[PDB]
RNA sequence: UUCGGAGAUACUCGAGUGGCGAACGGGUGAGUAACACGUGGGUGAUCUGCCCUGCACUUCGGGAUAAGCCUGGGAAACUGGGUCUAAUACCGGAUAGGACCACGGGAUGCAUGUCUUGUGGUGGAAAGCGCUUUAGCGGUGUGGGAUGAGCCCGCGGCCUAUCAGCUUGUUGGUGGGGUGACGGCCUACCAAGGCGACGACGGGUAGCCGGCCUGAGAGGGUGUCCGGCCACACUGGGACUGAGAUACGGCCCAGACUCCUACGGGAGGCAGCAGUGGGGAAUAUUGCACAAUGGGCGCAAGCCUGAUGCAGCGACGCCGCGUG
RNA sequence: GCUCGUAGGUGGUUUGUCGCGUUGUUCGUGAAAUCUCACGGCUUAACUGUGAGCGUGCGGGCGAUACGGGCAGACUAGAGU
């Protein structure tokens, strides 16, 4: 399948994350379909940024996130957005 | 029956394929080597690159004929080749393997370890 | 071997293979039947045959022990057979 | 129970085939030909312009072909071990 | 209730049947001068499980079998016999267009051709599992995407002519077979063609690449970390399942090597993570965690992950800072 | 040693056309990482991240024809009779 997962790009004490498109049957440090978004859990709130319009192509289409990052599609609001859900702003600070 | 001016393949993998019977030991003018009698012979042509080299004098045991052999029980034993294999002075084999079957008079000879090796002992 | 799951694995894979063998020796004396028929060309039981034949290969490719595509392949071929007899 | 029982086909442009010109040399082959491509390109370290050429097969739906026989071609689906090529117009017959 | 056994009904669950995964993931560079690799294209000549979306269906049944139990043989490795039981395992059905054939329309070309349809005659699919009472997991037929892949081709990329003739399934065609798919991929027949001095065929060497080293550049050397592609998995040959196979920790055979045997017979493949021996001038811990991410499976919690995160050792290299 | 000559390389003047080379522009590709510029943070650095170049090449379309090349011609100055 079509994953939306969160790879791995970082130093020994500092994991820096990218967000992509990539099958599942690929390691991490691999060929990215396209880059999406990236992810730096070291400042205070987060570093967080989807693209935000085609992180919705891809969910309509079946680019299913894995579980880490599905929690922060919540936050982003596009799971929301794309659920229906009555929460569909993003949530970020 | 294996006498002098016998060509014996070898039945192990000391490298030699082909010995010539010098000598029937045991005994003065002595004829012929049985299954488990022991034979000098020299390699008379052997694979290249090999441990034991054309020309060699070596001490071997005949381990099958083709004449066939009695067993005190009236059975007889027959191969379609006469084999030997090359031996150390100790009645073990040179080589570390041995290749077709073996005439079981060689286990009441004493080439026991000859014996552990073979594919199968008739 | 030495999985526990590669033991069982294998003690699938013969069952798949017999219970093929079955099949694709169903078809294939069903498509020699069906030449003894059509070099034959008694045309009355080669017309009347196809629709044992074409059976039970739909049979074999819905249970998929071979491929629709030369599912259909052999379909055609033996079809434009009887087409000139 | 609203859908349309067939989501049609995603309009994609359809992907063109290759044309190229040249003469023919062979022709006693049962509806096979033989096209001389011709090729100039740049001499990667001396920079000159080197003249290169090829020899190529292409169909004949009808074998009438002299030699000669300036023709084009554009690629296709093999149809022999070396064959990948299919004549599509004759110019300038073989005089 | 014996005082240390019975009671599956019961959460819980050993052994057992089935599904998915195991083709991803990691290593090595032996082989390979090749569409193997880099770059760009063609597939009207193709496949693609689980992912998303659009539409109908879940309709009747049968018969075995594991496991279990009683036993037999063998040293074991393992295996024979007899009852007994299921399922989303297997088999039989009814209906169902994206099978086919034939005859036609309607659109487009790039020729074999492509799609949407109609008529007629043939055809093929499935399934159930749980519930605190709006806990929920399924399945099947298909249209289209997404992704992965297969194949083909232009260009590019070592030495050598003290290698000049190479090619017979070779070159093409027809009818077939076979493939997922075109294709001498294979086969029967027919003709005698194809490649080559722009280096065929051969010999030697070699994994290739973005890159790295050097240089003002062009060039020269090199392909180590990382990443991409390929090839291989003791040596050599082959199939199977499955969507998907160089099938490293799958199977079959042959060969070489080590071990057990009661001598009849069997087991093994660190170029995975370590680590040992051996060669060398020379390159390391038989450590921890699944905390994070990627991955496998399960409604889920959860379990697996030597991938991964790390950590130890080597000034092995770069950078930084002290020894006032 | 010299000459002739095969492949090849190279080729006078002029007209028209094609636009293959050449050349212009755009689109797509030229992954990520690497190298360069600018910032940002690990105490600075090494290292990392982000934005901009690089990706020289290739494919499609739309221009051009000065030069080279193909074609259809012409001239006599080279060449030959
Ligand atoms: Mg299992
Ligand atoms: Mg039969
Ligand atoms: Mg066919
Ligand atoms: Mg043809
Ligand atoms: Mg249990
Ligand atoms: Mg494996
Ligand atoms: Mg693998
Ligand atoms: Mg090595
Ligand atoms: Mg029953
Ligand atoms: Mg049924
Ligand atoms: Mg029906
Ligand atoms: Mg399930
Ligand atoms: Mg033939
Ligand atoms: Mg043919
Ligand atoms: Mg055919
Ligand atoms: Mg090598
Ligand atoms: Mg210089
Ligand atoms: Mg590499
Ligand atoms: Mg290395
Ligand atoms: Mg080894
Ligand atoms: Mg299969
Ligand atoms: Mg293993
Ligand atoms: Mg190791
Ligand atoms: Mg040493
Ligand atoms: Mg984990
Ligand atoms: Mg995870
Ligand atoms: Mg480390
Ligand atoms: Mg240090
Ligand atoms: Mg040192
Ligand atoms: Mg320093
Ligand atoms: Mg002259
Ligand atoms: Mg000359
Ligand atoms: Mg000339
Ligand atoms: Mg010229
Ligand atoms: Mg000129
Ligand atoms: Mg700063
Ligand atoms: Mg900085
Ligand atoms: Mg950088
Ligand atoms: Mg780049
Ligand atoms: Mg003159």
């Amino acid at each position: 399948a079509v994953k939306i997962k969160l790879t791995r790009l970082g130093k020994i004490r500092n994991p820096q994350y990218r967000v992509a498109v990539a099958d599942a049957r690929t390691r991490r440090d691999g060929r990215a379909i396209e880059v999406i978004g990236r992810y730096h859990p070291k400042e205070e709130p987060s570093l967080i940024e989807i693209n935000s319009e085609r992180a919705q192509y891809w969910l309509s289409v079946g680019a299913q996130p894995t579980e880490p990052v599905l929690k922060l599609l919540k936050i982003t609001g596009d799971w929301q957005k794309f659920k229906g859900l009555p929460g569909a702003q993003g949530r970020l600070k | 029956m294996i006498q002098q001016e016998s060509r014996l393949k070898v039945a192990d993998n000391t490298g030699a394929k082909e010995i010539l019977c010098i000598r029937v030991l045991g005994g003065s003018s002595r004829r012929y080597a049985g299954i488990g009698d022991v034979i000098v012979a020299t390699v008379k042509d052997a694979i290249p690159g090999g441990n034991v080299k054309r020309g060699d004098v070596v001490k071997a045991v005949v381990v099958r004929t083709v004449k066939e052999r009695r067993r005190p029980d009236g059975s007889y034993i027959k191969f379609d080749e006469n084999a030997a294999v090359i031996i150390k002075p100790d009645n073990d084999p040179r080589g570390t393997r041995i290749f077709g079957p073996v005439g079981r008079e060689l286990r009441e000879k004493r080439f026991m370890k000859i014996i552990s090796l073979a594919p199968e002992v008739l | 071997a030495n999985i526990k799951s590669q033991q069982k694995r294998n003690r699938t894979n013969e069952r798949a293979r017999l219970r093929n063998k079955a099949v694709k020796s169903s078809l294939r004396t069903a498509v020699r039947a069906f030449r003894e028929a059509a070099h034959a060309g008694d045309k009355a039981k080669a017309a009347e045959l196809l629709a044992s034949t074409n059976r039970k290969l739909d049979k074999a490719a819905s249970k998929g022990v071979i491929h629709k595509n030369q599912a259909a392949n052999k379909k055609s071929a033996l079809a434009q057979a009887l087409n000139k007899l | 129970v609203k859908g349309p029982k067939h989501t049609p086909r995603t309009p994609k442009p359809r992907g063109r085939r290759k044309t190229r010109i040249g003469y023919v040399v062979s022709d006693k082959m049962q509806k096979t030909i033989v096209v001389e491509l011709e090729d100039r390109m740049r001499h990667p370290l001396y920079g000159k312009i080197i003249r290169t050429t090829k020899k190529v097969k292409a169909h004949d739906e009808d074998s009438v072909a002299g030699i000669g026989d300036r023709v084009s071609l554009m690629e296709t689906r093999p149809l022999s071990a070396t064959k990948r090529w299919r004549l599509v117009e004759i110019l300038e017959k073989a005089k």
